């Protein structure tokens, strides 16, 4: 029915959604870079920022400054997307804590491909295989954790996987309410709290 | 709880002995003969196991009887202050040698004492002597 | 015998049909197959256990419930096998890597009134028993074989998948294949489960007068391992039985546990909604303060301090690895007969983890930790004192002034650093003591004597600095307060018969306990920037006042004012915010923290 | 789509009732019904059947497939097969819930019928779980689910479709 | 019968000559180094054969004997004679093991027969003893030699052989043992304990027994934080004709890594780029603690240390620096100790009331592998070539400080207990913290009465600092600002309203995956903690030497300090200046030279060292 | 970094997934607009300096401030639009006249948008048929019964059932009425559907 629905996240696509709060928060996360030419007047922030300076700045700003000729700055991957952590994911995707390793792991990784790194293919394959490995546990936990504390199950999941978990939980709760007949009652909305 | 204060030769100890005889589960102790640890509870190496074990003191052995403390003024302070928890909260809480537990001490304490200098002087209040 | 196998198969089929057919609900609303769905969801989650209620089994088939009560050792095996096959037909087909079926542990519980340890006479042997108690010791998890394979040592023939009896009883190896003892047990080709022995002390309410508390050995199996820790209060459902490896025909007894019920952390969503509503309503602080020790007239600021202690601040690990304690330490010096001991006895009951100790009844080793020789192994082992037993909770040290100085010295590391560093008997470790110390004490001269001033306190400055808040709760005589207090006391004594009814504008003790646990695990606040600025300025003014008072007296004050007091105000404000589940402490939260600390600082003027 | 809406579609299925009232043919927009003669069977949509049973105006008759022998055969066939088997009705779970919750008195051996329908439901949801896992593991582009019912698809399909959208975008993010 | 397929898989994996040559190169390195276990990365095994990697981690014993036989075949193909020179070639596994990364607490019974990587702290070790694997015997009556292999439940094949040797009858003739032709392997048992901070709430740390064989026996001592990769197994404790189901469990280790022990060119460039890098390091020492600059410099000197001299006459001059902090409540003494415990390699915590003279030095304990009693090292012996932090030092018993006296004075401790009479090495720097008598420092009493310790003990400390809770308003302003800033801080990898989680295991690879200034602030370019750890680890080794100018200035200023004591106030002098103070001056100058990585103690080092001594001796 | 004040608007809305409407962050909106004004003034000064003086090194920082400005715009527009989504859900979940405790959270322009949306929605609903349109806001759940039993939660005024017939909605009184007449009051919480 006509319930409130957030603007959906478009982080996994070629470009993120403009009005998505999730995409905005995802792109806020910082990204290491190396500056290719000195920038005047910005020494107050990191008077000129000298050439060759290492910086960590937001992903939206890195994408804004980044032109494919690599004229202003060079963009480097975060550690969690480099080969060692990709190997960690290859070991067993179920045990890594993607909530602590950036809450928007898949969205940040997908937008990290925009900079045309030589290991873009490796990053993409790592993201795909991580999702494939974690899918079954997400599915079973979401669809079988009925009416209990879901904190331990949902703790290690990134925000995309948390959305999938809530979708599965919503389906489970809907079917259980149907089977026990509670779905037939007409009830006041959540706004009765006011 | 009762406290019998007064001068010598007034049958206070005799009253305590009578209460010992009439009442079941009664015990009697005196002054320096008592100790803090013996009054409340004591931790010992068990004789055959040699592991630490908690054991009942006076106020735990009289857990639903009367503990009689004669010549109460003449105890040591460390011995005398040990009965505070037993006298009001009616438990004896022990945290020793790995034992952390509280025993029941639902005991009525009846005590006898002399004032300062032995003889009670009516010129002073009870708290003053 | 075929007749015996027929009996076992029939009983297994009856248990199977119980698990297949049992329902709860009504036709007016709907039905859910309780144990079918529990089996399916637990197996899909990888839990491989269920919890069959004896009352439900009795309602479905009373004969099965009676058989399981009288002869649980025989029939629980059949019930577990029935649950295994029901899980198979309920869950299959299963994806790749889940083809092999797993064994199911059928725990069970009951609504019946429990028995007691001293009620366990000889006639209760091999029956189901339900007793309460307190766990005082807990073994490390060890592996017990459920099925073994034995290979002949000489000719290398093998006997495989020999079923081991459950519990602490063992199995006799055959003496025929070769030597008199032909066999060894193959360490690879055997299947083992976790097991854990516990010691269950009799409840202090249940000890008869003058007796020491008895204790009973427990055997926990598979998923019952680590379901309970020392200090917890439980109801244990199990099988009273002999161990089966002074006097001759004697056998030691123990309870094979098959159901654990914590009598009082996984909250239900309904309880979480209640806790969120409690955090959301505007007067939750006053509601909590009224809920703390409702039988105690007055002392509202001290109750508020106890609320801040119960909820506690937020632990913080800084970039250099140094950790700041979130726990709040609260001392209550003052006059006798002023409900200090009763407030401690309430906090012990109310805190999610709570340990009550008498200062005079304590020792340095018993408070922090003890090193003792293990009798069965000759090694020196560690034993948790009160501050380790209360880790993640509150220590209530009553009559705190009666401790010897060397024993009060022992808790200095645990009060501030929240660790107990030990170097004794060749074992060297750093235990955790993340706990709050709530202390009660009387004045040096019994009552607080205002003419003598700082001489009323014998505690050192070093230990006084470690207390976040220090109350000098003086008993001030006043006829109006005395009349109202006496009326309250007499009505309280009259109210010992009126069904223990609840009160408006108050949280039940159990609900308050669970709410404290929820807020503790969930919310860690911080200070807002302007609030921190306010606290900074007020700290400078306070320190200047303390310095000038000390200069005017030409004597150092007993109670100091230090950076610990600043951080104490910080964590008090964080506790106030954590009551409301707010990520930040506002200027009003810092104002209430300053007000409470000002009450505790007028008490140091 | 909600389970109540799947029940709403399931309520269109035709069932037979024995009225205890007299009423001539009524011309409904979805199709005329009746005449309703006392004591004689008449076929009506399930919503009207449940409404009349609630109002004590008829006795419901079970469908031909609500039979313990037939349901046991269907259950054993479902457990024996790997693919979803053809079900007796396209809304069998909802039919079972409505008819047994409202007319257990009329329908004999309703406990056995309910338990067998639950067995079939558990088996087929397990098959759907296996199908979803195989889909994601093998990175299939499409699946074939011929004999699934609408309630079975609705129970797990929102999660599965969202997960497959995420998987598709993850495996296609190297398009240039 | 089926393991030839697994052996073929492992031999195919090892023969890396076709594609990358990694593991043929590693086997070649093994041959050249004369070693007999190959270190294999299961990540590479995953990349080449995921199926075999999963089988290896879940079916460990059969897969490992297959892998070892494949390794023996491969090393025979590379070098046959070297393959004959060893009984069998082992394989130790490193890399990422997925869910098998466990602690001693989480290592439950479901992990049996699996490869598991256990992280923890070593509590004890048994003595190394040989273990027979194959004994060779000779028959003089027959001029013939025979052999017998031996196995027990610990071995991978796990059959229990008879313990005794063939003795008086083979061919009904007497045999005798050829010990030289027989082969024995080293055997050791250690106990790995859970990390104490990671236990849940009131639970004490749990532990698991570990068995080391052959070349692994040296690689762990008590106090080490290690990661042990091995196979988890139960040992049936049969009585003979009967057993209880209760079996003890052990971890047969195949690899051990020291996870806390452990490029220099960038350090040697940074010491040139930075100006007086000692000051920057000292300021960046404990960022959370404001002020106490000279104390931080002294702690950095303690961390770096002097150089221990051996004289031609055989006497030695102790190189460690000992620091005693005395001060009021709440002046960060305990926090400075905690920072040193976190930053330094092999820093042992200790507190005055919670320790004993026995536990500080050594205790007689029964080794349950045999029943014989041996010395188990105490705190200061564990701290050898390290630091020991003693909080509440004024609360120790005198009999307990008798132990500390020898350790500080001579760098040893003498023990005479059980069957052993020995001088144990206890060469450690002591960083002690104490409160003055009466809790708070009294300005109206002499320092020797505020300080309750005996003058004999105080002579053993290089530097003694008195630090006071002086309630100056400006100092209070800056301190409170820093404290509230620290309490306001939250980590970037944490949500805006999180309470920090209680400890749980979070290490999921045998080697660290993410492989110099702080970025937030402008003032003075604070150094990061990791770089400081690495720099101190490098700079401790430099070993600089005195110069004529620095020696002359140290001697002149020491003479000034001594002559200044003639008219200095006896009522307020912190400690009497003596030759011990001169030793302190030399050690501090050497430590400053180590900080600069200079290789020559210069006049700058002498100036800073004697400034520090002047402050410590004649300033509050 | 510049953007953090804009991120507080975003974090405010993201911290309430349930769809309830927080108070309008007027001060935060003023601050981010002031920041954009300052950024634009600096950018204009720098860009005209660079172009007039022929100085080329300014162009990276020009792009820096330009991207920062576009970021500020994206954040505030997303904030306003998500607030519009939350407001739009109120017409369907509760009804037309919002309670004053919630109406106090809305901006005046938000009430303007909401009134325009209500007028547009009512116009669309009227235009669906020849006379009286179709009230698609009703029939939110599938219908089960023609009549329902309802219980009055709020002490409330007279409620017309049909013309001269009406029912007094006094608290705890219980009526049996048509579902389509009672649906709006149940959704508003005046009535409780039972059974
Ligand atoms: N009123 C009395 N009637 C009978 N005997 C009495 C009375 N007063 C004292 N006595 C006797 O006095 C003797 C001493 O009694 P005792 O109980 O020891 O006195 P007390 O109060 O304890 N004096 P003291 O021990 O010095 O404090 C006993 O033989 C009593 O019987
Ligand atoms: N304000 C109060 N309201 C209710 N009961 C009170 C109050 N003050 C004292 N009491 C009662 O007085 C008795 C003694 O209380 P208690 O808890 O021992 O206070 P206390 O100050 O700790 N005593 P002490 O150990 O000598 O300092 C108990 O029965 C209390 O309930
Ligand atoms: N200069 C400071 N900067 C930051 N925090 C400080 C400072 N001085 C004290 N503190 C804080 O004060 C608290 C107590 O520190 P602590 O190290 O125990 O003091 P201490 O000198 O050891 N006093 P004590 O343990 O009573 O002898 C800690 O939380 C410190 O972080
Ligand atoms: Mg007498
Ligand atoms: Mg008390
Ligand atoms: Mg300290
Ligand atoms: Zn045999």
């Amino acid at each position: 029915s006509e319930a409130y629905f957030r603007v959906e996240s478009g982080a996994l696509g070629p470009e993120e959604n403009f009005l998505s709060l999730d995409d905005i928060l995802m792109s806020h996360e910082k990204l290491p870079v190396r500056t290719e030419t000195a920038m005047p007047r910005l020494g107050a922030f990191f008077n000129a920022v000298p050439q060759g300076s290492k910086l960590e700045l937001p992903l939206w700003l890195a994408k804004g400054l980044f032109d494919n000729k690599r004229r202003i700055l060079s963009v480097e991957l975060p550690k969690i997307y480099q080969e060692g952590w990709r190997t960690v994911f290859s070991a067993d995707p179920n045990v890594v804590d993607l909530h602590k390793m950036g809450p928007h792991f898949y969205g940040f990784g997908s937008q990290l491909l925009h900079f045309d790194s030589p290991e873009n293919a490796d990053i993409s394959q790592s993201l795909l295989q991580t999702f494939i490995g974690r899918f079954r546990r997400i599915m079973d936990s979401s669809q079988n954790a009925y009416n209990e504390d879901t904190s331990a199950l949902v703790a290690r999941l990134d925000e995309m996987e948390r959305g999938l978990f809530q979708t599965g939980q919503k389906g489970l709760n809907d079917f259980q309410c149907w089977e026990k007949g509670q779905a037939s009652q007409i009830t006041a909305s959540n706004l009765v709290q006011n | 709880n009762v406290l019998l204060c007064g001068d010598p030769g007034t049958a206070k100890s005799q009253f305590l002995k009578y209460i010992e005889k009439v009442s079941s589960r009664a015990i009697f102790t005196t002054g320096q003969g008592a100790s803090a640890v013996g009054l409340t509870a004591y931790v010992q190496r068990h004789p055959v196991s040699r592991e630490w074990t908690l054991e009942a003191g006076a106020l735990v052995l009289a857990d639903r009887g009367v503990c009689l403390i004669d010549e109460f003024d003449k105890m040591n302070d460390q011995d005398r202050t040990s009965i505070h928890e037993a006298m009001e909260q009616q438990s004896i809480s022990i945290s020793k040698a790995g034992i952390v537990t509280s025993l029941q001490a639902r005991c009525t304490v009846i005590a006898a004492a002399n004032p300062i200098g032995g003889r009670y002087d009516p010129s002073l209040t009870f708290s003053e002597n | 015998a075929d007749e015996g196998q027929a009996r076992k198969s029939q009983l297994q089929r009856r248990f199977k049909e119980f698990l297949r057919q049992y329902r709860v609900g009504t036709d007016r609303t709907g039905f859910t197959f309780k144990y079918r769905d529990e089996l399916k969801r637990h197996y899909n989650l990888g839990e491989y256990w269920i919890e069959v209620e004896m009352e439900d089994l009795a309602s479905f088939d009373e004969d099965l419930a009676d058989y399981l009560y009288k002869q649980p050792a025989e029939h629980l095996q059949l019930l577990e096998e029935a649950a295994k096959e029901v899980a198979d037909e309920v869950t299959r087909p299963r994806p790749s890597g889940e083809e092999v079926l797993q064994d199911i542990q059928v725990m069970l519980k009951s609504d019946a009134s429990p028995s007691s340890i001293r009620s366990l006479k000889s006639d209760m042997m091999s029956h189901l028993v339900k007793i309460p108690g307190i766990i005082i010791a807990a073994s490390a998890v060890r592996a017990k074989a459920t099925r073994i394979s034995i290979q002949c040592r000489s000719c290398r023939n093998t006997l495989t998948n020999i079923a081991m009896r459950p519990g602490l009883e063992g199995y006799a190896l055959p003496r025929k294949c070769c030597p008199l003892d032909p066999y060894f047990i193959m360490p690879d080709k055997c299947k083992c489960v976790d097991f854990q022995t516990l010691k269950l002390q009799e409840l202090p309410d249940a000890v008869p007068h003058g007796e020491m508390p008895r204790h009973m050995q427990l055997y926990c199996d598979r998923y019952l391992c680590d379901k309970v820790v020392p200090g917890n209060r439980v109801t244990i459902m199990g099988i009273y039985s002999i161990k089966k490896f002074v006097g001759v025909g004697i056998r030691s007894s123990y309870i094979r546990v098959l159901g654990i019920q914590v009598d009082t952390g996984a909250v239900s969503p309904q309880e979480e909604e209640e806790f969120r509503r409690l955090a959301a309503l505007p007067n939750v602080y006053e509601v909590i303060s009224k809920s703390i020790a409702p039988s105690i007239f007055g002392g509202t600021d001290m109750k508020k301090a106890i609320a801040c202690l119960l909820f506690g601040g937020s632990r913080k690990r800084l970039p250099d690895g140094l950790t700041r304690r979130g726990d709040i330490n609260l001392l209550m010096l003052g006059d006798p007969g002023t409900a200090k001991s009763q407030l401690l006895k309430f906090v012990e009951k109310c805190s999610p983890i709570g340990v009550y100790t008498s200062g005079k009844g304590s020792s340095a080793a018993g408070l922090t930790a003890s090193v003792m020789r293990d009798p069965s192994s000759r090694n020196f082992i560690m034993e948790g004192g009160a501050m380790v037993l209360a880790d993640g909770g509150v220590v209530c040290i009553d009559e705190f002034d009666k401790m010897r100085e060397d024993d009060r010295v022992a808790i200095h590391e645990a009060m501030e650093q929240q660790t107990i560093s030990i170097a004794k008997a060749g074992i060297t470790t750093t235990l955790n003591s993340r706990c709050s110390v709530l202390a009660a004490a009387n004045s040096v001269f019994g009552r607080w004597d205002e003419t003598k001033g700082e001489d009323n306190i014998d505690f050192m400055p070093t230990i006084l600095s470690r207390f976040d808040m220090i109350f000098i709760v003086k008993d001030e005589h006043n006829e109006e307060r005395d009349v109202m207090l006496a009326k309250h006391v007499i009505t309280l004594h009259v109210s010992a018969l009126t069904q223990t009814q609840a009160v408006e504008g108050e949280i039940d003790l159990a609900k308050l306990k669970k709410f404290i646990a929820y807020c503790r695990v969930k919310c860690g606040p911080r200070l807002s920037a302007e609030a921190a600025e306010k606290l900074k300025n007020r700290y400078i003014i306070m320190r200047s006042g303390a310095r000038q008072h000390e200069r005017d007296s030409d004597r150092r004050s007993s109670i100091p004012i230090t950076v610990r007091q600043l951080e104490a105000i910080v964590r008090i404000a964080e506790a106030l915010s954590k009551m409301k589940l707010q990520p930040f402490a506002t200027e009003a939260d810092v104002e209430e923290a300053l007000r409470l600390f000002q009450v505790s600082t007028l008490d140091a003027a | 789509m909600d389970a109540a809406e799947v029940e709403f579609l399931a309520e269109k299925e035709l069932v037979t009732i024995i009225p205890n009232f007299s009423l001539d043919k009524i011309y409904l927009i979805g199709g005329d019904l009746g005449p309703f003669n006392p004591g004689l069977p008449v076929e009506v949509p399930l919503w009207l059947a449940i409404n009349l049973k609630q109002r004590q105006k008829c006795r419901l008759l079970p469908p031909e497939w609500m039979d313990v022998e037939k349901l046991e055969k269907m259950r054993d066939h479902e457990r024996k097969e790997e693919t979803f088997t053809p079900m007796p009705s396209p809304y069998y779970m909802e039919l079972t819930k409505l008819l047994l919750n409202h007319a257990s008195d009329n329908i004999p051996k309703a406990d056995e019928i309910r338990t067998l329908v639950k067995d079939m439901w558990d088996t087929r949801i397990a098959k759907l779980r296996v199908s979803a896992d195989s889909f994601v593991r093998q990175q299939e582009a499409h699946a074939k689910l011929d004999n699934l019912t609408l309630m079975e698809i609705n129970t797990s399909g929102t999660f599965l479709t969202q997960a497959l959208n995420h998987m598709y975008k993850l495996r296609t993010n190297l398009q240039p | 019968v089926e393991l030839r397929e697994a052996q073929r898989d492992y031999l195919d994996f090892l023969d890396d000559e076709e594609d990358q040559g990694i593991y043929q190169s590693k086997v070649r390195e093994l041959i050249s180094d004369n070693q007999y276990r190959l270190i294999v990365n299961v990540n590479d095994l995953r990349r080449k054969n995921e199926k075999r990697a999963n089988r290896l981690l879940n079916n460990a014993f059969e897969e490992l004997v297959a892998f070892q036989r494949a390794l023996k075949d491969f090393v025979a193909s590379i070098d046959a004679t070297y393959a004959k020179q060893y009984e069998e070639f082992y394989v130790g596994l490193e890399g990422s093991f997925g869910s098998k990364h466990v602690s001693p607490r989480t290592l439950t019974s479901c992990f049996l027969s699996c490869v598991v990587c256990v992280e923890g702290i070593v509590t004890k070790c048994s003595l190394v003893r040989p273990k027979v694997v194959r004994s060779v015997h000779y028959c003089p009556a027959t001029k013939k030699t025979i052999e017998r292999r031996y196995s027990d439940l610990t071995t991978l094949v796990a059959f229990p052989s008879s313990s005794v040797y063939p003795t008086k009858d083979e061919e009904n003739n007497p045999l005798e043992t050829e010990y030289g032709l027989s082969v024995y392997k080293d055997h050791q048992t250690i106990t790995i304990q859970e990390m104490p901070e990671k236990a849940p709430a009131g639970q004490l740390p749990r532990s698991v027994d570990v068995i080391l064989d052959d070349d692994l026996v040296d690689k762990a001592k008590p106090g080490d934080r290690v990661q042990v990769v091995g196979t988890y197994r139960c040992l049936p404790g049969k009585k003979g004709g009967y057993t209880s189901g209760t079996f003890r469990t052990v971890l047969i280790a195949c690899n051990v890594k020291q996870m806390s022990k452990d490029i220099a060119k960038i350090k040697k460039f940074s010491k040139t780029r930075s100006k007086d890098i000692f000051d920057q390091l000292a300021k960046s020492l404990a960022p959370s603690i404001h002020g106490h600059d000279y104390v931080k410099k002294a702690i950095l000197c303690l961390l770096l240390g002097g150089v221990e001299r051996d004289l031609e006459n055989g006497s030695h001059i102790r190189g460690d620096i000992n620091i005693l902090l005395i001060g009021d409540p709440s002046v960060a003494k305990s926090q400075l100790l905690r920072y040193v415990l976190c930053t330094a390699p092999r820093a042992i915590p200790t507190t005055g009331r919670g320790s004993s003279g026995v536990g500080l030095t050594a205790a007689v304990t029964t080794d349950q592998e045999t029943g014989e009693r041996r010395l188990e090292a105490g705190a200061m012996v564990l701290a050898d070539r390290g630091v020991v932090c003693i909080d509440e030092f004024d609360k120790m018993s005198d009999m307990d400080r008798t132990a500390i006296h020898e350790v500080m004075e001579q760098g040893r401790v003498t023990i005479a207990k059980a069957g052993i009479h020995a001088r144990l090495n206890a060469r450690c720097s002591v960083l002690a913290a104490a409160n003055p008598v009466y809790g708070r420092y009294d300005q109206y009493k002499t320092p020797m009465e505020n300080i309750g310790l005996q003058d004999s003990l105080l002579s053993r400390f290089d530097l003694l600092f008195i630090m006071l809770d002086q309630m100056d308003p400006e100092q209070d302003r800056e301190i409170s600002d820093h404290v509230l800033r620290m309490h306001r801080y939250r980590a970037p990898g944490e949500q805006d309203g999180d309470a920090m989680p209680l400890g749980s295991a979070v290490d999921i690879l045998a080697t660290d995956d993410p492989n110099l200034h702080g970025t937030k602030k402008k003032k003075e370019k604070m150094v990061s903690a990791a770089f400081m750890k690495k720099y101190i680890h490098v700079a401790k080794i430099i070993k600089p030497v005195l110069t004529q100018e620095s020696a002359t200035y140290i001697a002149e200023e020491y003479s000034r300090l001594r002559s200044q004591d003639s008219m200095s106030s006896d009522t307020a002098r912190t400690s009497p200046v003596t030759a011990r103070t001169l030793e302190t001056l030399i050690r501090l100058a050497t430590a400053h030279a180590k900080a600069r990585m200079s290789k020559t103690v210069d006049l700058q080092d002498a100036e800073e060292a004697v400034e520090l001594v002047q402050y410590a001796y004649f300033k509050k | 970094m510049f953007c953090e004040k804009a991120m507080e608007l975003i974090r405010e809305l993201h911290r309430a997934p349930e769809g309830q409407l927080p108070a309008f962050n007027e001060d935060g909106l003023r601050q981010v607009l002031e920041e954009m004004k300052a950024l634009y003034e600096q950018n204009q000064s720098d860009v005209n300096e660079a172009k007039s003086g022929g100085r080329s090194d300014l162009i990276p920082t020009i792009k820096f401030r330009h991207c920062s400005l576009l970021r500020n715009r994206r954040c505030t527009v997303a904030y306003l639009y998500d607030r519009l989504l939350r407001i739009r859900a109120l017409r369907w979940e509760y009804g037309s006249v919002l309670p004053n405790a919630l109406r106090f959270h809305m901006a005046a322009e938000e009430m303007e948008w909401f009134n325009n949306y209500k007028r547009s929605l009512a116009t669309y609903m009227r235009s669906l048929g020849g006379d009286e349109g179709l009230d698609i806001t009703q029939d939110m759940k599938p219908p089960k019964s023609l009549y329902i039993e309802v219980r009055c939660l709020k002490d409330y005024g007279e409620f017309e059932v049909d013309d001269g017939t009406s029912v007094l909605l006094k608290k705890n009184s219980q009526h049996f009425l048509p579902r389509w007449k009672c649906e709006q009051l149940i959704r508003q919480g005046v009535l409780e559907h039972i059974l």
